[PDB]
DNA sequence: TCAGGATGTATATATCTGACACGTGCCTGGAGACTAGGGAGTAATCCCCTTGGCGGTTAAAACGCGGGGGACAGCGCGTACGTGCGTTTAAGCGGTGCTAGAGCTGTCTACGACCAATTGAGCGGCCTCGGCACCGGGATTCTCCA
DNA sequence: TGGAGAATCCCGGTGCCGAGGCCGCTCAATTGGTCGTAGACAGCTCTAGCACCGCTTAAACGCACGTACGCGCTGTCCCCCGCGTTTTAACCGCCAAGGGGATTACTCCCTAGTCTCCAGGCACGTGTCAGATATATACATCCTGA
């Protein structure tokens, strides 16, 4: 019959096949079922759409249409729960926010 | 009478400066070469990729503004604005480094 | 006569542990390059260089501790220098049998090593310029006690430490002088030392205005011939780059005769050490035999069996000399009164020891000597004030005057240097430097190896020189041309023989052919000798006593390759300082 | 070849630009040399794994991978490097 | 040779979130980087809960569980809650 | 049947308790406003491991919390602890 | 009556010198099936796990007070106060 | 359950360093875990070398590089040398 | 016919293939070579000789005959690398290093 | 500074236990022998990417010199923290009683590995134009001595 | 408090090079079987977690008192910042060689899978002495005093 990919039955747009065999060649488990390459591709694609979103609206708020490093790391270190995920990795070219202790400020 | 701004509005404006920008603060001849001469102990006539010179550029000036940051924070702490070497070796060693 | 009166132990026979050289002993030719083979190296920055380390071993206490375990490797490293050239530095040295290439250290040895010796040798350069020129604070100042310069004060944030010395120098050095290699040699052939430059003398003054004085104290003068430097842009001590790079900036030559001449100003203008060398050598004594400026212990200039054979002869001497002594009329009839408390001990402990001495055998007879110098110490005290078999690196007179590198005399030849390290007052826990009796004590628990490299840097082998190398000095050919017209500029007269165990075996191998006697005087000492070494020397009845102490040096140089090679293998193991805790965890686990 | 003194290329003013970008304000005069001291610390620690990654793969080129594997090993994930 | 990458997945995702936004190379090198991350984090953590339970396979159970282990408060509240969406949506199709 | 609802146990980490702990740190004199920071750093230490203790016992589909899933979340933790098995 | 702080010193080498819990068991067993009533209702717990959770706890506080311990000396004191706990989990990464 | 541990081996060990040195209940259940801890972080990190270089085997190679980049120094250079010394014995013979 | 050990063959006391089972059943690999076990073995026993001889050492200096965990603790924390190898770990009933601030100290 | 009295501590003997060391069965897992087949090792090649030179330019680093402001020391006060002592509380320990649920066994089926055929999604190659970097000139704001 | 000069923002214009679309072309994902066993599921045993009660007694608690430490203020002076001028070497654009990493085609030997056998390790019983506790002792430390 006419094929349909595993990742248009469960509505996604990340490859259930193509983690399936991610997952087979890890060397996991012996054994991998057919729910966990679409329970985690599913994952992936909210953790990305949500990094992306937050990346787009940095990105808009300094009136540009490419998403640079720079944006990503805005996104990431204005957000509790992304800064908590990511809290040991450095983003290439991404900078720091902009933060000036107060008692450093002129009075 | 020459026009001269007091001392530390020109550090404010080159904290802001640099905290606003991106690229990377270190000249790249001499980092690069810092990194050939380190692993000459290793192992005789290693070539490095661009990348790698790089990445190692990147991760280096990552790792100095985040223990900078630490530093100021015990600087504060002790009632102060200058950084001393006594600042860093607090930081280091709260972090588990020393 | 008297009593059998005392026998005078004369100074002249019987000196102290220090004979001399008397510096002309060759008076004939012996400038034959005989000795050679193919473990010999013309190396003309040798002197120099053993110059550098006599000088640092005499001045302990003014240098860091890192610079006082040094070796002539760690000279040659540090400063990139290879041997072989007789004009020079021969760049590069070739490996293995056949070599296109040459070793070129960086191709050679581990790359920290060769920056470490650097670093020495840049902390050794600024010590020297710190004790010449911080004197305006004349030795003693706020940095007192110490040594003026350590690896800090090298390593600090003033990032030209060597400027302002450098200034002061390039002030002062135009009036104290420059090496030979730094005077602006004459191209125009005719003002010679003993000549002038110009005739300044337009006519001799022959019709004098008064007939009364003909004489004249201007019969013809010049302009004077004052030998100059080199101009201020290739005089090297003015470039630029010894600011913030160091010594490491100019030729390897140029830093050699850099170091010499900066030594020289150091012992000249250091009024600290110019004052304490003046101290150390006049001050109220004359040496135990008289003036003379070089000297060597007595087991180096003769040898072991020929020294311990005439002290045996001199031992049994005094031994009845003593007996004399004790028992004389006048010197009995002023004992009863205390005459002196050294003439009773003495006298009653010798008394005691005749009868437990004559009760040894004559078999016995050389074995009380070794086994008895120690309670024989204190018996001279009215003969000589040390044992004629004494340490010589205890004295405080026999101090400035003396070398101990050197190891031993030979006619027609020449003398062996061995450039070793630092023995005076610091690192004398295993120094080899010492007396007869314990060096050759030492040397045999090594030869036995008792004591092994984990001991060995556990006593003070970190202060201790690691590494070495023998050299052969041609003083016949030197004595010579001073002695006839001065042939010298740039002229060699150092050899190296042996840099490592290998080599130094090779040379026993080679020098035990020379201790072969002239059987070819009663001919018809290898082959193919007229072309790569001249073993058979000219058969005669000169080299003799030459060969007598040609077999003491080979005893001695085959007692050292224990401890050397021991050395040898103690740097590798243990080159930088580790936990060797762990290093026998090893052992006790396997 | 031997290289040395390469750590003095760590220029005073490149230090205060990072030292800015942390938001220090006034820098004692003493903070260069150690933070230079600290730098060496750090590359000598990636770097020698780095190598060890080179050496095991058999190569003589210090890839960029083995330079994001060290610091992943190290607790110190680099994004943008592959 | 050939090189797989998570790009065009990256991209699609950002044309339904952004329609009219783009991205750089850097950006989507980056954006790759964090993809492989979070992937072997999740795995691992899932490989040690089958291991711990003498499991020898690797169920939804142990995504699950792996996410919330991971991933802080609501953002493992909405993980959980669209991974269960997909299954529910595959199985019963 | 008896599943009661506590409340209020914090205050059974005792002052002298806290004074006990920092002794053996090292501490020679103690601020009075230490012992409610004390209290709150000790309450989000708890939460945090037995959050993902109880997790490892819901996956395990058990209703007692063993001693491993404890060691378990303490390594996940970075807290490695020996002297309990695994 | 001694000068106050002689009995602190000998309270610092006695509780270094041994290794006893410092906490009653009963209260801190009662925490812990407090803090985990939220998670869980009716709740067991092993004997053997609430030791683990109890040495976890205290080596845990014990390392926080040397670090604050660090952080006073730093400002020039010797009392410890909350703002030197909050430096070090600040620093730590903790906060 | 014949549950498994590294009881008398430790025990073994220890007769060997002080013959006449005994050791708690619990004494040994801190070793067993030290040993478990280490065997599980050796043998994790061979692993990642092994997927790295595209290699499907773990050979001593990789256990020596692995132990090259988990040890501390002296530590890593005495443990290469016993785990070169004990191969070597085991092929030789 | 005569079994002879593995580990004996090595000169080892730890079990080479208790090692090797637990290599082959962890999913470590798809396979195990044959001199693996063996190297890990002596790694192995290796560090626990190390770590039990510091231990001793420790139990003999407080005129006790039997170790627990007080001197393991201190066996440890006493040396500088098995510090850095064991440095995110708690011992159980180890207690701490006797170690007092200077300025604390009384003058 | 030397010392005496009170106290906490290192020292020395007595007894008391329970935790460690020592000593049998059995059964599972390690060793031996063997075969197959694919992973790993080797040789040949090729191409690209790293190292090394060269010269011009100009941006950044180095150096020098006020001088302003922050680090630091010294001092005084007042309140919070330690120390002690009597009174209260609840931890700890033991014993008793009960049942939830941990843990193991035995059946058996539904799910995942594996395989061959088929194909269509995604990768590398190759254009192209628009977002963004840059510049230059004017506008607005900001800082500092009044 | 208001103005003068330096920094920064902004708007328009220009140019380029990389983001994004199109187009073959694999080769990895999908489909449809068969085959075995991993785990779901029921059932039973019996451990150990939970609750409660009583008695000891040590720890927690509350209050009183005193002094030591924290914190605020002042004064000094050194040392870092801000700015100008000189110097140096980073950077860029181009060029060339050649080493080493990647690809490909053979080849073979090392490891997995299997079957058989037996002993090493573990569970289960027993003894005793190392360590904890008690109790009695000289020694070192602290605090106050002359």
């Amino acid at each position: 019959a006419k094929a349909k990919t595993r990742s248009s039955r469960a509505g996604l747009q990340f490859p259930v096949g193509r983690v399936h065999r991610l997952l087979r060649k890890g060397n996991y488990a012996e054994r991998v079922g057919a729910g966990a390459p679409v329970y985690l591709a599913a994952v992936l694609e909210y953790l990305t759409a949500e990094i992306l979103e937050l990346a787009g609206n940095a990105a808009r708020d300094n009136k540009k249409t490419r998403i640079i490093p720079r944006h990503l790391q805005l996104a990431v270190r204005n957000d509790e729960e992304l800064n908590k995920l990511l809290g040991r990795v450095t983003i290439a070219q991404g900078g720091v926010l902009p933060n000036i202790q107060s008692v450093l400020l002129p009075k | 009478k020459p026009h001269r701004y007091r001392p530390g509005t020109v550090a404010l404006r080159e904290i802001r400066r640099y905290q606003k920008s991106t690229e990377l603060l270190i000249r790249k001849l001499p980092f690069q070469r810092l990194v050939r001469e380190i692993a000459q102990d290793f192992k005789t006539d290693l070539r490095f990729q661009s990348s790698a010179v790089m990445a190692l550029q990147e991760a280096s000036e990552a790792y100095l503004v985040a223990l900078f940051e630490d530093t100021n924070l015990c600087a504060i702490h002790a009632k102060r604005v200058t950084i001393m070497p006594k600042d860093i070796q607090l930081a280091r060693r709260i972090r588990g480094e020393r | 006569a008297h009593e059998q009166v005392e026998p005078a132990l004369i100074p002249s026979n019987w000196t102290s542990v220090i004979p001399l050289l008397t510096s002309d002993f060759k008076n004939q030719y012996s400038v034959i390059s005989r000795l050679k083979n193919p473990n010999m190296k013309p190396v003309p920055y040798a002197g120099d260089i053993i110059k550098l380390m006599a000088f640092i071993n005499k001045f302990s206490s003014f240098f860091h501790s890192d610079l006082q375990n040094l070796s002539f490797q760690d000279f040659e490293v540090g400063l990139d220098l290879y041997p072989g050239d007789p004009n020079g530095s021969a760049a590069g040295i070739v490996k293995g049998p056949e070599d296109t290439s040459l070793l070129l250290y960086p191709d050679f040895m581990a790359i920290k090593d060769i920056v470490y010796c650097q670093d020495k040798m840049n902390l050794l350069f600024l010590s020297l310029l710190d004790l010449t020129f911080t004197e305006n604070f004349d030795g003693k100042s706020a940095k007192k006690k110490g040594p003026l310069t350590t690896w800090e004060n090298l390593k600090s944030s003033s990032k030209k430490v060597f400027s302002n010395p450098l200034y002061r120098l390039r002030l002062v050095a135009r009036e104290w002088g420059y090496p030979r290699e730094w005077r602006q040699q004459l191209p125009s052939d005719q003002d010679i030392s003993k000549p002038k430059t110009a005739l300044f003398e337009q006519d001799e003054q022959t019709p004098v205005v008064d007939p009364s004085h003909p004489e004249i104290l201007t019969p013809n003068i010049y302009t004077w011939n004052a030998n100059e430097p080199l101009p201020l842009e290739s005089n090297p001590l003015y470039n630029r780059e010894m600011d913030k790079n160091g010594i490491l900036a100019l030729k390897p030559m140029d830093r050699v005769v850099l170091l010499r001449a900066l030594t020289d100003w150091c012992a000249s203008h250091s009024s600290a050490i110019h004052d304490e060398i003046y101290k150390l050598t006049h001050g109220k004594k004359d040496p135990v035999f008289g003036i003379q400026t070089q000297q060597v212990p007595r087991y180096t200039i003769e040898g072991v069996d020929n020294t311990i054979n005439q002290f045996k002869k001199l031992c049994s001497l005094i031994q009845s000399r003593y007996e004399i002594r004790s028992k004389k009329k006048h010197f009995v009839k002023q004992l009863k009164e205390g005459k002196k408390p050294d003439l009773s001990r003495k006298l009653e402990i010798l008394k005691e020891i005749k009868a437990e001495l004559k009760n040894a055998v004559k078999s016995e007879k050389d074995e009380l000597l070794f086994s008895l110098y120690d309670k024989w110490v204190p018996l001279f005290e009215g003969e000589l004030p040390d044992q004629p078999l004494a340490n010589p690196f205890s004295e405080r007179l026999y101090k400035l005057r003396l070398q101990e590198f050197f190891l031993g005399r030979v006619p027609h030849i020449g003398d062996f240097y061995m450039p070793r390290l630092h023995s005076y007052g610091d690192s004398l826990e295993m120094s080899t430097f010492t007396d007869l009796r314990n060096l050759q004590a030492l040397l045999s628990k090594f030869k036995n190896n008792e004591y092994n490299a984990f001991t060995l840097f556990e006593n003070d082998g970190q202060s201790m020189s690691a590494q070495f190398k023998l050299f052969y000095h041609d003083t016949p050919s030197l004595a010579h041309d001073v002695a006839r017209g001065r042939n010298t500029s740039g002229k060699v007269y150092w050899y190296e023989l042996c840099h490592d165990s290998a080599t130094l075996l090779e040379f026993l191998e080679f020098l035990d052919y020379k201790i072969v006697k002239p059987q070819d005087e009663k001919k018809e000492t290898t082959d193919n000798n007229p072309s790569i070494n001249t073993n058979p020397l000219p058969k005669d009845a000169k080299y003799n006593t030459a060969r007598k102490k040609l077999q003491i040096l080979k005893e001695f140089l085959s007692d050292y390759y224990f401890i050397l090679r021991q050395f040898e293998q103690m740097k590798v193991q243990f080159a930088d300082m580790k936990p060797g805790k762990r290093q026998l965890r090893r052992i006790q686990r396997q | 070849k031997v290289l040395r003194d390469n750590i003095q290329g760590i220029t005073k003013p490149a230090i205060r630009r990072l030292a800015r970008r942390g938001g220090v304000k006034r820098i004692s005069g003493l903070i260069y040399e150690e933070t230079r001291g600290v730098l060496k610390v750090f590359l000598e620690n990636v770097i020698r794994d780095a190598v060890t990654y080179t050496e095991h793969a058999k190569r003589k080129t210090v890839t960029a991978m083995d330079v994001v594997y060290a610091l992943k090993r190290q607790g110190r994930t680099l994004y943008g490097f592959g | 040779s050939r090189k797989e990458s998570y790009a065009i997945y990256v991209y699609k995702v950002l044309k339904q979130v952004h329609p009219d936004t783009g991205i750089s190379s850097k950006a989507m090198s980056i954006m790759n980087s964090f993809v492989n991350d979070v992937f072997e984090r999740i795995a691992g953590e899932a490989s040690r809960l089958a291991h711990y339970n003498k499991r020898s396979t690797i169920t939804s159970r142990e995504i699950q569980t792996a996410v919330r282990l991971l991933l802080p408060g609501e953002l493992a509240k909405h993980a959980v809650s669209e991974g269960t969406k997909a299954v529910t949506k595959y199985t019963s199709a």
